[PDB]
């Protein structure tokens, strides 16, 4: 089920790649080249952690619900997780 | 310094010739052919036969009487035309080829229906043993030349070595199974069977013997090939005349007398007996979460096993 | 990852992405049909 949805998403002209990072920067599934797969997993792992800390620092009884970072080249979205999150990159243009 | 250098020199000098690499024998046969009982009798046990066969492993020990050298004889077997080379290649390694022997068991019930079974298994063993002698990259192959010349000069001991009818570089003994059915065969059928049984022995230079309970020749002859487990050669005369017992000493069974090839087999085959789904779709079935998870599991486990990068 | 108990997250992540893509799609005196 989830694999079919991921394929359908990847087929969308906006989507530039999807990475499933599981064990804290260790992926299992990717639609991207290896150097980018590894770098992207690492960056988004560190990045989401920083956002979660920021929210807890603002209020000690709230965590992250969603995080989006945008750039000229592409846009990246992540969601909070218990064990692992999923990475999506799209071209906003 | 010199203390360990000499110690090293001695363990280097020694190492050519508890016991030296022990021999083992592999049993070619069919499933539920009675061969399991024969093997267990070679182990001198009374245990009921096991149904299954997947390179079953068992062994035993023998002594000589002056001491207990603990001569270990290993036993391996496979039945039916199943996973031919995938399993035959497992218990046979070039390093122990010179110590490896075959025995082939044939159920007398339907020689024709059993022929493709034993033939396919025999071809797998023949092809395999022929390669392993040098497939291992054995540069110092002098031993390979010696052991091959031994095999092909053991049967033509005295008779002029006119030709090697079929170069077969591993010892072989052939025997039937459940001869209790043979007495009930038609005379014409018994005769044509005898032709092929006689031929195949001399063709490979493989001895024959009977199988029973009071018949000690089975244990004796098997014992000889099994590291003298039940005595020594004790070569006896051929019993082609009585045809009631079975025994052939390889070398006395000259074709001109016992047969008196392709035409012989064709003739025996035609006279004796000519009549010789997985549903991966799973269509008449349904499940939603069970099948989705199974698809997920299949992919994740398969990729994990590849990543293990096992050299096996 | 082998367990559906975690694949639920993968489903949810897909659901978020699908909606965002659908939202992204919402872009732009006589006969001009």
């Amino acid at each position: 089920e989830v694999e079919e949805t991921l394929k359908r998403l990847q087929s969308q002209k906006g989507v530039q790649g999807i990475i499933v990072v599981n064990t804290e920067g260790i992926p299992i599934k990717s639609t991207m080249d290896n150097p980018t797969t590894t770098q992207y997993a690492s960056l988004m792992h560190s990045f989401i952690l920083k956002a979660r800390s920021t929210v807890r620092d603002i209020d000690p009884q709230n965590d992250l619900t969603f995080l989006r970072i945008r750039s000229k080249k592409n846009e990246i979205m992540v969601a909070p997780d218990k064990d692992y999150f999923l990475i999506v990159i799209q071209n906003p243009t | 310094e010199t203390l360990w250098e000499i110690a090293k020199a001695e363990v280097e000098k020694r190492g050519i010739n508890a016991e030296i690499a022990e021999k083992f024998v592999f049993f070619i046969g069919s499933k539920n052919g009675g061969k399991t009982t024969i093997i267990l009798r070679c182990l001198d046990r009374d245990e009921p036969p096991k149904p299954t066969l997947a390179l079953e492993y068992t062994y035993g020990r023998r002594a000589k009487g002056h001491n207990t050298p603990k001569d270990i004889a290993h036993f391996w077997e496979l039945g039916g035309g199943t996973s031919l080379l995938d399993l035959i290649s497992i218990p046979i390694t070039g390093d122990t080829l010179r110590t490896f022997s075959l025995v082939l068991v044939l159920d007398l019930s339907k020689p024709n229906d059993l022929w493709p079974t034993m033939e396919n298994l025999l071809q797998a063993t023949k092809s395999h043993v022929d390669k392993v002698i040098m497939k291992l990259g054995k540069t110092n192959a002098k031993a390979v030349s010696e052991m091959r010349q031994k095999i092909w000069n053991n049967m033509p001991k005295d008779h002029p070595d006119h030709e090697l009818i079929d170069p077969f570089p591993v010892p072989l003994v052939i025997i039937g199974s459940k001869y209790d059915v043979f007495q009930d065969f038609e005379s014409e059928k018994r005769k044509v069977i005898c032709k092929t049984l006689r031929f195949v022995a001399h063709y490979y230079g493989a001895s024959l013997m009977f199988t029973s309970k009071s018949e000690a020749l089975l244990l004796k002859i098997r014992g000889v090939i099994n590291q003298l487990a039940f005595g020594i050669d004790k070569s006896k005369s051929i019993c082609v005349d009585q045809n009631k017992p079975l025994f052939i000493t390889a070398g006395l069974d000259s074709f001109g007398q016992i047969g008196s090839p392709m035409e012989l087999w064709k003739k025996v085959y035609e006279k004796l007996f000519p009549p010789k789904i997985k549903d991966p779709a799973r269509d008449p079935q349904y499940a939603e979460n069970e099948v989705d998870e199974m698809r997920i599991q299949k992919d994740l486990e398969l990729e994990q096993y590849k990543r293990s990068s096992s050299k096996s | 990852i082998d367990t559906p108990r975690l694949c639920s997250f993968l489903r949810a992540a897909c659901q978020v992405m699908a909606v965002l893509l659908e939202e992204d799609r919402l872009a732009a005196s006589d006969s001009s049909s």
